[PDB]
């Protein structure tokens, strides 16, 4: 939750774990300013809906 | 740090303004053409 404090404002973020499921979804949906996203090797197996 | 989606290329008519003084988001200025964006940095 600690990028939500961040999200009024940060316009790019790039995660990329080396292979850990990004199990939830909840903050990614605060991340209103955002223009790039990149999930890189997230394991999601499908479409997020938070994108 | 505005809500700008697309910037037009009326941003090329200001002869005073360079990219040094345009303080845009990266995704604002590629919005700008190839040729507004290349006079905004360089002589093209």
């Amino acid at each position: 939750q600690a990028v939500v404090d961040v999200s009024s404002h940060l316009q790019k973020m790039c995660i990329h774990n080396d292979g850990t499921k990004l199990v939830m979804l909840n903050n990614l949906k605060k991340m209103t300013n955002l223009t790039e996203l990149e999930l890189v090797h997230c394991d999601l197996e499908r479409i997020p809906h938070a994108v | 740090g505005n809500h700008f989606e697309i910037l037009p290329p009326e941003l090329g008519d200001c002869r005073a303004l360079k990219r040094a003084r345009l303080v845009v988001e990266d995704a604002l200025f590629e919005t700008l053409p190839s040729d507004v964006r290349e006079q905004m940095k360089a002589d093209a």
